[PDB]
């Protein structure tokens, strides 16, 4: 392969910077003040290295690299398993060890070594006997909690790997009894009913079919404390729920059966026929009148997204209702992975409930999405309080006319890519008529009539432009500008009519009204009124006649005014008349022939069909496909703190209070008894919790204790004794319960780093790691001074929502061209040299764009790192940052909460939104989607200096969300599978739009539109991607959602209902009922039910009593006893419920329920202490 | 004679196109066979008799 | 949930049942009196007052049950827990208090008894004669212990007492004529499983449409009829109830109940009390229905509304009537006392002298300053419901009857595996306060 010498240089520069950071990290770590004498984050460049460094076995990288090129990705796993069992990698011992190692390695290879399933999801592998039927050996797999967040596709492959391993080792099947199957059914049903709603709910027949054919056992430890009826089942050691096993069996082999059967047939495994069988068994009249019928029969509305409504989260459009979101096939610069494109104008007019990064609950393509501004598509159409109608297509007009808006007749447009349709396998909804379809028809007509060749969206030859201009009698500059930006440059209405009457193409979509949104009888009445009582000013362009003004009195118009509103026609009301202005009178009167042929209603016909039957200029359906959506989970750009904030990993016990303040304990001179580890100096004999001797200056050795005789042994003698007490023959431990004096330690640290002005220093109550090695207090002092926080492994993290980006302009991120050339950028995406800030530059795979809050936090982190290097380690400073613009060109690590591997990035700019912009490959490398997910970023040097494997929790799940290995190069072939469906074409062709009306599956035209998968393997997968829609700015619009500015629920519901009232495509009475059914009534009923079974708690102590003490005081403290659930908790949502009942048309069931709830609350507290809806209800009946 | 042959050819050109064609196109295509004056006279006579009409100035349709 | 479209239903407005001319009822004077009723007694930071109310409730319960316990002649030399230190080793004493915890060891039982003055730990050895009773006592019940004390801090007991029914009773005077009474409960009007035909046949029976001489004589001597709770199915008791309702409006439910109870003859008096699915208080004790919601059952000329619970005197005998929601607490604690035999749990409730002792389980208790659920005076007959199974037992002279239901098996019941016994009716004799006949209408269902 021949790379353009640019990608190789890019990767070489990245490696140079990584080595530069590692040099100082290694020089600092070798002084001896830290748990290890070397850096604890190994670096790898491909999947083989990650698999070797995560689960082993040693020497697997070479074999993996050979076999992947020889056979492929899938079969190399089987070959590695075969080699492992044969003993080519050493002697492991028992067969359980071989089985466990083989399963872990195979799963790591198949999952590409990123998801933490092989390390933490699988707990044990054991060989068991069928003691109930035949006493034959069978293989069992044990699962843990972390498997519940490992993805559906990773749970299913574990069963396949276990089956292959048990087949290879020479074992028998797992033969269960009826009690086992009944227990599994009961467990699944109980889990769904009690703890969490499963994403896929299988029927008991499916569960029995699955349990009767799986050759391995799927068990695990108890995760939830919910008892099950069936008990004492042989071979199962617990009587509580086993969440991991049931979630695997429900969301793997069942939910993802198609992927599993694909893998099975590709690999060649035998014995999985039942899954294949289950998969295969589970699966006179006008033109537009018939298309609507076929559309409804083949695609039906879905209301799964609107089932639940939370107060403060409005509903924007009803399922498949005109007036909602229009559908436009395309991909913007900053959308496409799972992200929608939305005009900023409709963000404002919905009371700013939508900001950049807000998640939507979509209906048609998938389940969720993220919003990103696109300023080229259309915006809302509004009706003012004086009767005027406007089209809002820009930010400023929306900012100006917001206060005068009475109704939102149309929301606007949504840009959804074709790759989403391919990924989710959704039938193609018929396409609306837009600019690019029209421009393709235009160029095709020119080619067919005058033999002139032109190409949209590019630069054409001058001779062809001149010839076309001569044949069309227009300015060549206008043609050149229209053919390269057909979405921002539009012709006047007379030119559109001329094009339609000369070339034969339909009318321009900009001047086409929503003709199919009204019935033909209304148009007939409007025609009669316009013919009878209207004044029209006519004009002339070249022979052609077009209207210029319409003035008709309001009394004669009558109810026909609603037809104009439903047609989306701008007009004004003044002095008792309605006036239609220049560009829209022609749009209204040209499709009707300037009142030269009479409009008559005809059965089995639509408005556009009647227009096209008798007219010279034809039309197309501007609006035929609509999509609904709902709000959920606003954007996040905050920091990351432990539940009580922590700044040092030093145990303090209860000597610091609730806040766990070490400084407070030092001030009072308290003595704390905590569980900690000590070190011993070889020469002087000092004992303490530090690593370097305060007197000698040498490194100390760990002390091992015996829990019975309490004898101390250094590390050397412990290794000599094989970590066992000679007198007791018991296992030694590295920690013991000891008493420490915080004052002396704090004073020593303060004198060590010359930091004195600290008011608070927060630690932890007790350590979770097995070693229980504490952190130096100087790091905590510096962290407190610089106001930064710490995580469970010693690193500092920042969490933000992720959004895609492929192309950018230097002016959006505040970076000059000179800095870009210093970074390495030299050309734009069309090949021209980089000289201006307005050009568009393609983005490199590992370059990221941060937010401004991220910059503000990382500036503090950089100051902390510099202070640490200067004072604690005695080394030169590294960052030297005074403003956040000084971090441009440095490195970070990206991580996801369910992974054990990170990826290195570079900072090139900042934006003003609350999202994290990066290349789609970057997010795919974290096994992540751009539909409302949040990831983490941390500075590289901080991670290298401060991360340690000794601080990690001992329990399963402690290695999740930790940088165990980081990747330095990005390869699209080993990132994820969703990004392989992303379309990278400049513009969709005519075949797509023509095949859209036939309701074809997206798999029938994958060869027409180029995708990422077609470039895999070749050097062209790193550069050359394209986009369909442009955007002026990627951070234009509101930044914070309105949901964060509201505290009370009454205000939330009031604003939500106002938004529902404003929008035509939302029925406010339906919203009022859903709120009561889903958020308000359940809370009131639950609180009223829990008030009479509550507990009582003392204030001084925290003892819980199941019934009140008789004397009214705590038996021990003597303090006051308070309630747990109060009267204020059963009445907070009652006024809002009464208002909903009294102002909105809800059903009688809900009214009576709320009235009885009010009566019940009034009645319970009886012995302790004319216009209303309840009184009218009880008086009417 | 030449006019009789030319009108049929112009009718043939406009027939297959099935839409309005600019005068420059017919002038360039029929220019080699016939001089400009004869083409203009033929267009005027065809308009006078009436089988074609002129929607926009300079564009001719059946 | 999801409420669907409107539906059309009937409210039994054309159902007329007439008296049979072949039966002439006997003329007997009527002696009924409502001895006890909740409405007879007349009982800033809110949390303070609520805590005070609960404390006063439990103090009142302790005082009442102590006054009951002290009537036992074998109970003497009672000492206060706070004054236990004065007790000598040789001297034996008695302590009376509530029960906080009951834990089982390999050598006996260990309790925690709390009084108004202190809390002490009690040890009952496994060889004690009264050991099985201590293994079945529910928490929040007033018990008594007898034994010695230790300076170590453990009270060593050798006897255990409960407030029970006395073993001797006086023979009441006879009656000039014989009168019967009918006990029913759990009608559940408005449900899809409500047995209309069985109830119509029951109404035809009370009007003298029979085929046997014994039934002819029984129907002519019935003067009372008692209904205890769950007269309607209510609305919003559990999610998905709309799809299981024929009449989804509570006003029309009470209208249908009144229309269907207007065919009871004039010479029969009815006593109706609230339940758990009715328009009443959300926690026991319940004063009465809501007048504005349950008006149609107030206008019947031969019906008087009672409370949950209430005591009714009929010709000199006391009838204790409650819905009986406390049977679920006793079943969940003591092993072996399953459903389908609701008599033994009732015996336990009677011999603890409290209708719902446990607090914090599956029975709600309202914050009242005084405890009205203590059985102050020993009754003659106790009636309950809420379990949907018929049973009858006798304990030391009193009769315990659980009226069946008129609602067939539902999906919720067959999920939890309980089989109801629909359409079973007890007939009691006032002179003896015993069930003498059970009527069966399950064939028509
Ligand atoms: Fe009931
Ligand atoms: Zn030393
Ligand atoms: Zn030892
Ligand atoms: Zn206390």
């Amino acid at each position: 392969m021949e790379l353009p010498k640019e990608m190789e240089e890019y990767f070489e520069m990245l490696q140079r910077e990584i080595d530069k950071a590692y040099e100082i990290a290694k020089k600092a770590r070798a002084q001896g003040k830290d748990p290890s004498l070397d850096v604890e984050i190994p670096q790898a460049t491909d999947m083989a290295g990650r698999v070797e460094s995560l689960v082993g076995p040693p020497g697997v990288a070479k074999r993996i690299r050979e076999l992947v090129k020889e056979y492929g990705k899938e079969i190399a796993a089987l070959k590695i398993v075969d080699e492992i069992i044969e003993g080519k990698f050493g002697d492991l011992g028992s067969r359980e060890k071989y089985a466990e190692q083989a399963v872990r390695t195979a799963l790591a290879i198949l999952t590409e070594g990123i998801v933490s399933a092989p390390i933490e999801g699988i707990a044990n592998v054991k060989i068991k006997r069928n003691t109930w039927a035949d006493n034959s050996e069978y293989l069992a797999l044990y699962y843990a909690g972390p498997i519940r967040s490992s993805g559906g596709t990773a749970q299913a492959l574990s069963v396949l790997v276990g089956d292959y391993v048990r087949r290879k080792l020479g074992l028998d099947r797992f033969k269960p009894s009826e009690k086992h199957i009944e227990r599994m059914v009961e467990e699944v049903d109980l889990y769904h009913r009690a703890v969490t709603r499963l994403q896929y709910h299988p029927s008991p027949e499916e569960v029995r079919l699955a349990m009767r054919n799986i050759p391995i056992e799927i068990t695990g430890e108890a995760t939830d404390d919910v008892e099950v009826s069936h008990r004492d089942v042989p071979g199962v050691e617990t009587n509580q729920l086993r969440g991991g096993a049931i979630l695997v069996l429900a969301e793997g082999v069942l939910q993802k059966a198609k992927k599993l059967v694909k893998y099975i047939d590709k690999m060649g495994i035998e014995g999985w026929e039942w899954l294949k069988e289950f998969v295969e068994a589970k699966e006179d009249m006008g033109f537009y009148y018939s298309l609507y019928q076929k559309f409804k029969e083949e695609i039906a509305p879905s209301d799964k997204y609107a089932k639940e409504v939370i107060g403060g989260r409005p509903l924007f459009s009803d399922p498949s209702k005109p007036g909602g979101f229009r559908l436009r096939y395309g991909r913007s610069r900053a959308s496409g992975f799972a992200t929608w494109g939305i005009n900023p104008a409709t963000m404002i007019l919905v009371d700013e409930f939508l900001a950049i990064g807000t998640q939507l609950k979509t209906e048609r393509p998938g389940k969720g999405a993220v919003v990103t501004p696109v300023t080229t598509i259309e915006g809302p159409i509004v009706k003012l309080k004086d009767g005027s109608v406007l089209r809002v297509d820009d930010y400023n007009l929306a900012l100006k006319v917001r206060e005068d808006v009475e109704e939102i007749l149309y929301l606007g447009d949504a840009v959804i890519a074709f790759g989403d349709f391919v990924e989710n396998n959704q039938t193609l909804l018929p396409a609306n008529y837009c600019e690019e379809w029209w421009i393709l028809e235009f160029v095709k007509a020119l080619k067919e009539i005058y033999e002139v060749h032109l190409e949209p969206f590019t630069e054409n030859e001058e001779e062809s432009i001149e010839e076309a201009s001569d044949y069309l009698e227009i300015d060549p500059e206008f043609l050149k500008e229209m053919l390269r930006d057909p979405l921002r440059v539009k012709p006047p209405v007379e030119l559109a009519i001329h094009f339609s009457e000369v070339l034969g193409i339909p009318l321009h979509p900009y001047y086409t009204l929503y003709w199919n949104s009204v019935e033909p009888k209304d148009v007939e009445k409007l025609w009669r009124l316009l013919k009878n009582y209207a004044e029209i000013e006519w004009s002339n362009f070249r022979g052609i006649k077009f209207a210029k003004k319409i003035v008709i009195s309001q009394e004669k118009l009558g109810d026909s005014k609603r037809t104009l509103e439903l047609l989306g026609l701008p007009h004004t009301v003044r002095d008792g008349n309605v006036i239609v202005d220049y560009p829209w009178a022609a749009a209204l009167l040209t499709p009707l022939g300037n009142l030269n042929w009479e409009f008559m209603a005809k059965p089995l016909y639509a408005t556009i069909d009647i227009i096209n039957e008798n007219n010279e200029i034809k039309l197309r359906d501007r609006g035929i496909s609509w999509i609904g959506a709902r709000m959920g989970r606003p954007e996040k750009a905050k920091e990351r703190k432990m539940k009580p904030p922590v700044q040092v990993l030093f145990p303090i016990g209860l000597a610091g209070g609730s806040s766990r303040d070490i400084k407070k304990a030092a001030e009072e001179g308290k003595v704390a008894e905590v569980e900690i580890a000590f070190f011993k100096c070889p020469k002087c004999g000092h004992v303490g919790p530090e690593h370097l001797c305060p007197n000698c200056g040498t490194r100390k050795e760990l002390l091992w204790v015996c829990p019975r005789c309490n004898a101390e042994y250094p590390e050397s003698q412990a290794e000599g004794y094989n970590y066992t007490c000679p007198k007791c023959n018991v296992k030694l431990r590295p920690y013991a319960k000891r008493k420490i004096r915080p004052s002396e330690l704090l004073n020593r640290a303060m004198e060590n780093v010359k930091v004195y002005g600290v008011d608070k220093l927060k630690g932890v109550m007790g350590m979770t790691s097995g070693w229980k090695m504490p952190e130096p207090l100087e790091k905590g002092l510096l962290r407190a001074k610089n106001d930064v926080y710490v995580f469970k492994d010693g690193t500092i993290r920042f969490d933000a929502t992720d959004a895609p980006i492929t192309h950018f302009r230097p002016r959006e991120i505040g970076v000059s061209v000179e800095k870009l050339r210093e970074l390495g950028y030299t050309h734009d995406f069309e090949g021209k040299p980089l000289v201006s800030e307005d050009q568009i530059v393609e983005l490199k795979p590992q370059d990221i764009i941060l937010s401004k809050e991220a910059g503000r936090y990382l500036l503090k982190v950089a100051k902390f790192v510099d202070d640490l290097l200067e004072k604690f380690y005695g080394l030169p400073r590294f960052y030297n940052a005074e403003k956040m613009e000084d971090l441009i060109g440095h490195l970070v690590i990206g991580l996801a909460p369910h992974t054990s591997a990170g990826i290195v990035g570079r900072i090139i700019g900042f934006v003003d939104a609350l999202v994290g912009y990066a290349h789609p490959y970057f997010h795919a490398a974290k096994r992540r989607n751009c539909d409302g997910d949040e990831d983490a970023v941390m500075l590289l040097l901080d991670a290298l200096l401060n991360f340690s494997r000794y601080y990690l929790p001992e329990k399963r799940g402690g290695k999740m969300d930790a940088p165990l290995v980081i990747t330095t190069r990005l390869d699209p072939r080993e990132v994820d599978s969703e990004v392989h469906n992303m379309d990278i074409v400049r513009y969709y062709p005519l075949e797509f739009y023509e095949a859209t009306y036939e309701l074809k599956s997206p798999k029938e035209l994958v060869g027409v539109i180029e995708r990422v998968e077609d470039r895999l393997g070749k050097p062209e997968m790193y550069y050359g991607l394209k986009f369909t829609h442009d955007t002026d700015d990627i951070a234009l619009g509101p930044k914070m959602s309105l949901y964060k500015q509201l505290g009370d629920m009454e205000e939330k519901v009031r604003r939500q209902l106002e938004v529902a009232k404003r929008i035509r495509a939302v029925d406010e009475h339906g919203v009022a009922e859903k709120i009561l059914n889903s958020h308000l009534i359940p809370d009131l009923r639950g609180n009223l039910r829990s008030f009479t079974r509550q507990e009582f708690r003392c204030v001084k102590c925290n003892t819980k009593f199941r019934r009140p003490p008789l004397n009214g005081k705590c038996p021990v403290c003597g303090g006051k006893i308070v309630l747990t659930v109060s009267k204020g908790a059963i009445e907070k949502y009652l006024g809002t419920a009464k208002m909903l009942v009294t102002e909105y048309n809800v059903k009688n069931y809900t009214r009576q329920r709320i009235c009885l709830t009010e009566r019940d609350i009034d009645s319970l507290f009886e012995n302790v202490f004319p216009n209303d809806i309840c009184q009218r209800l009880v008086m009417a009946r | 004679e030449l006019l009789e042959k030319a009108k049929e050819d112009i009718l043939n050109i406009l027939r297959q196109k099935r839409t309005a064609i600019s005068r420059k196109y017919i002038l360039k295509k029929l220019g080699d066979k016939y001089d400009e004056e004869t083409i203009d006279d033929a267009i005027t006579e065809l308009l006078a008799q009436g089988e074609i009409y002129e929607p926009e100035t300079g564009y001719y349709k059946l | 949930e999801e409420i669907g479209e409107e539906k059309e239903y009937s409210k039994y407005e054309d159902v007329v049942i007439e008296w049979n001319p072949s039966v002439t009822p006997v003329q007997i004077e009527k002696n009924y009196e409502v001895k006890f009723d909740v409405r007879q007694v007349k009982l800033g930071k809110e949390g303070e007052i609520i805590v005070e109310a609960y404390a006063s409730l439990f103090k009142s319960r302790l005082s009442k049950l102590k006054r009951i316990l002290r009537e036992n002649p074998e109970i003497s030399n009672v000492v206060d827990i706070g004054k236990l230190n004065y007790v000598s080793g040789d001297e034996e004493v008695t302590i009376i208090g509530l029960v906080n915890s009951k834990r089982e060891t390999n050598r006996g039982l260990i309790f925690e008894v709390e009084d108004k003055t202190g809390i002490v730990k009690v040890f009952l050895p496994k060889d004690s004669e009264d050991y099985r009773e201590a293994f079945k006592v529910l928490p929040d019940a007033v018990v008594a212990f007898k034994g010695f004390y230790s300076k170590k801090g453990i009270f060593f007991a050798n006897k255990f007492y409960l407030p029970d029914v006395p073993l001797y009773r006086k023979q009441k005077p006879p009656l000039e004529e014989k009168v019967y009474a009918i006990l029913i409960s759990d009608i559940h009007v408005g449900s899809r499983e409500f047995c209309e035909k069985a109830f119509l046949k029951f109404l035809e029976w009370l009007n003298g449409h029979v085929e046997s001489k014994e039934e002819e004589e029984i129907v002519s001597r019935v003067k009372y009829l008692i209904i205890a709770g769950d007269v309607v199915d209510g609305i919003g008791i559990y999610p998905g109830q709309y799809s299981d309702l024929v009449i989804p409006d509570i006003f029309d439910q009470y209208e249908a109940l009144a229309n269907l109870l207007a065919n009871v003859p004039e010479h029969i008096t009815m006593f109706i009390g609230p339940g758990n699915a009715d328009a009443a208080r959300p926690a026991i004790p319940q004063p009465e229905f809501y007048k504005e919601y349950a008006k149609p059952i107030y206008k019947l000329k031969n019906a008087i509304i009672i409370s949950n619970p209430a005591v009714i005197r009929l010709h000199g005998r006391d009838f204790l009537i409650a819905h009986g929601r406390g049977i679920e607490d006793v079943v969940s604690f003591v092993p072996g006392l399953t459903h389908h035999k609701p008599g033994l749990p009732m015996v336990e409730l009677l011999k603890m002298r409290h209708l719902a002792p446990t607090f914090g389980g599956k029975v709600p208790i309202a914050p009242d300053p005084e405890d009205l659920l203590v059985i102050e005076e020993v009754p003659d007959l106790v009636q309950m419901g809420h379990v949907h199974v018929y049973d009858a037992v006798v304990y030391r002279g009193v009769q315990l009857v659980n009226s069946a239901t008129w609602q067939a098996q539902t999906e919720f019941q067959k999920m939890v595996n309980i089989v109801p016994t629909p359409a079973k009716v007890p007939v009691v004799d006032v002179e003896s306060a015993r069930v003498v006949k059970v009527l069966d209408f399950s064939g028509w269902c």
